[PDB]
């Protein structure tokens, strides 16, 4: 029964391999046990990488695989593709558990980078007729996850009611968000036009929609 | 082994059970049996227990004991691995598992619950197309701005759900015990906003959802 | 108290206690005082408490090795393997926490709680209880092994405790004395000890003044000196022994450990009857077992309805009339014959 | 608690709020004890010692209770048979509730029932029953069976004449002697008397989670069973029985069987028998009969010299014989 | 598989081992040891020398052969606590007792081995670690499946 | 002796040989000690008694 | 010796069996004839025979 706390990182590179221990705090992960360690994705991920302190488990791919590596249930990632992004699981089995901690920052590299670009709309009268007028921009398509997307409602910096897109924490490298510079519809008629200066991957234009 | 969907993300008030569903089908569910999941993202492997239920040894964890309670119609691995006295601290993926190759081989797809003593206003899908200027050249992404849904889920999609893959979706933030942002499907010029990308802004939470057409300025 | 016992261990010291009962006519402040016994039980373990931390490191740690007492000085604590209960013989021991000890002796006059680590074997003493295990059942044998039956009795808790009930951890104490200072026969010297310090002479600093350490008084004469010894931020909880003449009346939280819950016991079942009906009258003949009450009671407005120690390889005829009886002998439902 | 050494001086004792709140101001103490001095000077040092009456931790586990009792009525389940309905109806049986049969109004009582387990007062004492003398609610002697007044379960006050007795204690040991009374609930319980559980006069069997006594074989049941023609079958389509003559096959003489009874009938049609035969002296071991031809029956009857006027099909006999030993 | 010895006199007779013994690892049942001597008195006091009587001696040698109690077979007795597994991830090591091998699927029912195996395909506490004996035997199995 | 373990099984009742044979199954058994697995499901339990007075 | 459908999970042998009457016949066995020999016997078993008797 141990938090199964390791390698801050077990994750290699594009190409390359991780081989980190994570600490369930008995030991290595076993296979009667069913402790592990593997590179299983975000979301309420059931699934296991590397489980069963051998190899990888059920659910994940082998490659990033559960060993006795270390003090811990082994994340050796071997492998590292473009999507090896996810939570390391190293912890360690008690034969009803696999018991992981917060996760090795599990890593195989790719997807360079192609920032989003912020695809605007104005703040339109559909809900700023009723006073609900935000510019949205999606900003989309983000490499790697940098894009400042701040608010130029018409020229104008909109910091009342601006909300920016984020991108999303995928393993693909894609990313794409919707940031609504949200005034009234005194506010859509005050700044000039719906637009976002989005400043992704290094590149930074203001997109703006047809207020 | 256990081919486990999860539940939905939840909304729990404060006190109660939140039973992270479970489809555990496709193999045994006992075969597969109650692997609760209790994971925050601090958390990152969290307690919610482990159980091969093929013989019947099901079991919530440390994490799953307290405020986890495990609880199945697993006979097709139908599952809730259920924060029972869930209060305002019980958002957290209430997750399936299944004890086959001996940790949880076979896994769920997570129900994902925003546990919270407290109300929520309904999401309103208001018709957010791009403007005149643009939208309708290479492409158009309009849609359905959801704005203000509690609990969950509260949140945009394109296409009418068809089309909207690649679209600009922004997950709704908070303010005032409601989930601000929109889903705008992203079609072509003859398509976004001429052709029928709908956006779909809906806030189950207050049960409303409008499915209308993104389409250009003017 | 009794999930972080240390924290109810360390809101108050340990104390010493001027026990009578002390190893055979001497009896003075021992650390085998006996505080009282616990008996809220049909199965009978007999809750002591004890005047040590029995169940508490002298560090202040939850040690279960540690069995930790009180000398003059707060540590006076031993292992728990010193530990050992005598009450016609070394009864079994149950449990400990503190100044709370519960454990199932045999037969016995006295309860004797003995503390061998300085107490030279045992230093201890022997409180008078009638340790009579008043046995439910219509048998009386202490017998668990064979599946006889299942009793409802009500048992005490032999788990770790919350809270129930509070013993008053509080009364900053004092006591009597003779002894606490020292002199060299015109410099009164008190030095740093183990008794709460107070100064009495026939006039000085050591008449009135702090005693936490070492002071001298020049000038002074042996017979006026005396120091002084109370307690404070703890204590027992009326001194049985204890003579509490601190002024200021308070009370803390202690939790007595395992309050009873209704367990169960397993009841021997005797050999059943012989049967030998006349006219008008029964005579069941019963082989013995370990000794019983038998109850011969009648099947109508009021029937003969009488008792009987059923001690013996013996026969009673149950007289069952037209209205009948009731043959209860034992450990069975009771039901007598009509007359055929 | 700890007695107040005043050493010396005598020491104030005023009332505690204590049941039985008694202080002392033993003057004259010469305290000489273990760990430093409660005394210094040669007299007026002494220890005002106060002791207080309170209720026992045990009360939540187990209380002792003296109910007065009032009147109490019959509820029971009387398995009825009403031609082919079988049910089993459990009412108040004190002529009051009108039960519900299926298509029945059973009325079981008024019944005049004295013989109960009521005495005047019930002490009940973790299901032991007793009907024993309680006192007045607050006068017992000292040691008398229940000292502890308990007006209430989670009650305020405790009248007591168990009374503790200070003194002026023994000298340097720290004993404030207090002579007790010795306890009647120790005495009323243990070596307690035979219990009134036992000892059921009329023959019933008491219990008390309340306090009821189940299976008291105590008189008859008035029934008023208010039950029409219109759940019986009609007597167009009944076999027409005729014929009827019956057997004395054997006779016993206390049996439950008791009888063999051939009874003859030549029948209309077929149906149901019924077997409800005017005979006090008499009983028809079931209401069940075939159809017709020899239906042998066992016919119950205690009493020695049998004549049952049986009635079978809507016709009647008379069976005769002698029973056995 | 006896031990002889005069104990105090009783109803109730413990017997405890403590060399390894689990605190003096102990039981206690009942056995009526009372003194019921021949002649007259009651005491048990050799030393003023008067009784030449006739006794029912325990023998105080070991034995050559007088009668057997018959101790073979090494059985087992039902359980639920044998092997490990994560409901198609068993684990069975080597063990105490000679422990079956079962599971709730497949082969796994039996097999009193110490051999090292993974399990799939089978129950989770479906693992039936039975057991057995090798070169072993209790006498009558009192309790004892 | 040592009894008929049925886990499962409902056993038969063989003839005992002896003069004080008293035989039986007491069926639905449910033996769950520290010893080893004889029962392996909730059914088709029995405990074999079998005892000789000699 | 009458069997007993015994408890679950140990292997209770549930078996109620009758007294000691051997025990019987020496305990609370009576006055043994030896005493209350009349004539003045001399009872005595080896071979069984009254010397010295009176």
């Amino acid at each position: 029964q141990a938090v199964v706390t390791q390698e801050s990182a077990l994750t290699t590179s594009p190409g390359e391999t991780v081989t980190l221990t994570c600490r369930s705090n008995i030991g290595a992960v076993t296979s009667s046990n069913c402790a592990n360690w593997v590179q299983e994705k975000p979301d309420h991920f059931f699934t296991g990488l590397i489980g069963d302190t051998n190899n990888r488990r059920s659910g994940v791919p082998a490659r990033f695989s559960g060993s006795l590596i270390g003090d811990k249930a082994a994340l050796t990632i071997t492998g590292a593709q473009t999507e090896d992004e996810a939570i390391y699981f190293c912890a360690l089995w008690y034969n009803n558990l696999w018991v992981f901690g917060g996760g090795t920052k599990l890593t195989v590299l790719g997807q360079p980078k192609s920032s989003p670009s912020v695809t605007l709309f104005p703040p339109s009268s559909e809900e700023l007729e009723t006073n609900k007028a935000t510019l949205v921009c999606t900003i989309t398509d983000f490499y790697p996850g940098v894009v400042t997307v701040d608010w130029k409602v018409d020229g104008t910096p909109v910091t009342q009611g601006m909300e920016t897109t984020q991108p999303s924490k995928q393993s693909n490298n894609k990313y794409m968000a919707s940031s609504y510079l949200t005034l009234t519809a005194r506010a859509w008629e005050r700044h000039s036009s719906y637009s976002c200066q989005v400043t992704h991957e290094g590149h930074t234009v203001e997109k703006s929609l047809s207020r | 082994q256990i081919q486990l969907v999860q539940s939905g993300r939840e909304v729990k008030n404060p006190g109660e059970t939140v039973k992270i569903s479970c489809k555990a089908s496709g193999y045994t569910f006992t075969e597969y049996p109650m692997l609760w999941v209790k994971q925050a993202p601090g958390k990152g492997f969290r307690w919610m227990g482990l159980i091969y239920t093929n013989t019947g040894e099901p079991t919530y964890a440390e994490e799953f004991k307290g405020r986890f309670v495990f609880s199945l119609e697993i006979s097709a691995s139908t599952a809730y691995l259920q924060i029972n006295n869930l209060t305002n601290e019980d958002t957290a993926t209430y997750f399936c598992v299944r004890d086959y190759f001996i940790s949880l081989d076979y896994w769920g797809q997570g129900t994902t619950l925003t546990v919270s003593s407290a109300k929520t206003t309904a999401p309103s899908v208001y018709p957010l197309a791009p403007v005149c200027g643009g939208t309708t050249g290479s492409s158009v992404t309009l849609g359905c701005l959801v704005k203000g849904y509690f609990p969950e889920p509260v949140t945009l999609t394109w296409n009418s759900g068809s089309l909207s893959s690649g679209v600009h979706t922004f997950p709704a933030l908070l303010q005032s015990g409601l989930y601000t942002l929109s889903s705008s499907v992203t079609v072509t010029s003859n398509t976004w906003p001429s052709q029928t990308i709908t956006c779909n802004v809906a806030h189950p939470a207050s049960s409303t959802k409008v499915d209308k057409k993104i389409e250009s300025r003017r | 108290s009794t999930a972080n016992h240390f924290n109810a261990y360390k809101l108050t010291r340990p104390y010493v206690a001027y026990c009578a009962d002390c190893g055979m006519g001497h009896s003075c402040h021992s650390p085998a005082m006996i505080e009282n016994i616990q008996a809220d039980a049909t199965d009978g373990t007999l809750k002591i408490q004890f005047a040590s931390q029995i169940g508490l490191t002298k560090t202040d740690t939850h040690d279960h090795t540690k069995i930790r007492y009180a000398e003059g000085h707060d540590i006076a604590e031993a292992a728990r393997s010193t530990l050992k209960v005598h009450s016609s013989s070394e009864c079994t021991v149950t449990g400990t926490m503190g100044h709370f000890i519960l454990a199932k002796c045999p037969p016995g006059e006295r309860i004797s709680v003995s503390f061998v680590d300085s107490k030279n074997e045992h230093r201890t003493c022997r409180i008078a209880y009638h340790h009579e295990q008043r046995l439910i059942g219509r048998e009386r044998f202490t017998v668990r092994p064979h599946h006889g039956i299942e009793l409802p009795c009500t048992t005490y808790q032999l788990t770790t405790a919350e809270t129930s009930e509070e013993i008053d951890m509080h009364m900053p104490p004092d006591i009597p004395d003779r002894t606490i200072l020292s002199q060299q026969s015109g410099n009164v010297k008190i030095t740093v000890n183990g008794r709460t310090v107070r100064y009495s002479s026939s006039c000085g600093s050591q008449a009135v003044g702090t005693t936490t350490t070492d002071k001298t008084i020049n000038s002074c004469t042996v017979d006026k000196c005396q120091a002084y010894v109370t307690s404070h931020t703890k204590w027992q909880f009326n001194s049985p022994f204890v003579p509490r003449r601190m002024q200021a009346e308070r009370k803390g939280k202690v939790h007595i450990p395992f309050p009873l819950i209704n367990t169960t016991c397993r009841v021997p079942l005797a050999p059943e009857a012989l049967v030998r009906s006349g006219k008008r009258e029964a005579t069941l003949s019963l082989h013995p077992i370990h000794p019983t009450l038998l109850s011969y009671r009648t099947f109508g407005a009021e029937r003969v309805f009488d008792e009987q120690w059923i001690t013996a390889q013996t026969e009673v005829t149950i007289p069952v009339p037209v209205e009948g009886v009731e043959y209860q002998w034992g450990n069975h439902k009771p039901q007598r014959f009509v007359v055929a | 608690p700890s007695p107040y050494v005043k050493c010396c001086g005598t020491a104030e004792c005023r009332t505690q709020d204590k049941p039985e709140y008694k202080c002392a101001v033993f003057t004259g103490v010469y305290p000489f004890m273990w760990g430093g001095a409660y005394c210094f000077c040669d007299s007026e040092n002494t220890q005002m010692s106060e002791a207080y009456v309170e209720r026992a931790d045990v009360c939540k586990h187990d209380h002792a209770a003296a109910y007065r009792a009032h009147t109490a009525s019959l509820r029971a389940k009387i398995k009825v048979t009403y031609g082919t309905v079988n049910q089993t109806v459990e009412a108040y049986v004190n002529g009051d509730h009108a039960v519900t049969i299926a298509g029945t109004k059973f009325i079981f009582g008024p019944v005049s029932t004295p013989w109960t387990p009521f005495d005047t007062k019930i002490l009940v004492y973790k299901g032991e029953l007793y009907n024993q003398d309680f006192p007045r609610y607050g006068a017992g002697q000292p040691g008398r069976f229940g000292d502890i007044q308990s007006r209430t379960l989670d009650s305020r006050d405790l009248y007591a004449n168990t009374g503790l007795k200070l003194a002026r204690p023994a000298a340097g040991n720290i004993h404030v002697p207090y002579t007790q009374t010795p306890s009647g609930f120790k005495t009323w319980q243990k070596d307690r008397d035979s219990p009134l559980n036992a000892k059921a006069p009329f023959g019933c069997i008491i219990q008390t989670n309340p306090v009821r006594a189940m299976n008291c074989a105590v008189g008859n049941i008035p029934v008023s069973m208010d039950i029409a023609d219109s759940a019986f079958t009609r007597l167009t389509d009944a076999p027409v029985i005729s014929e009827l003559t019956c057997t004395v096959s054997t006779c016993t003489h206390s049996s439950d069987f008791g009888g063999i009874a051939v009874l003859s009938y030549k029948v209309e049609k077929s149906g149901r028998c019924d077997i409800h035969s005017h005979s006090n002296v008499a009983v028809l071991q079931e209401v069940s009969i075939e159809t017709e031809g020899r239906s042998v029956i066992h016919f119950s009857t205690a009493s020695a010299s049998p004549s049952f006027v049986v009635s079978v099909c809507s016709s009647r006999a008379t069976c005769t014989a002698k029973c056995e030993p």
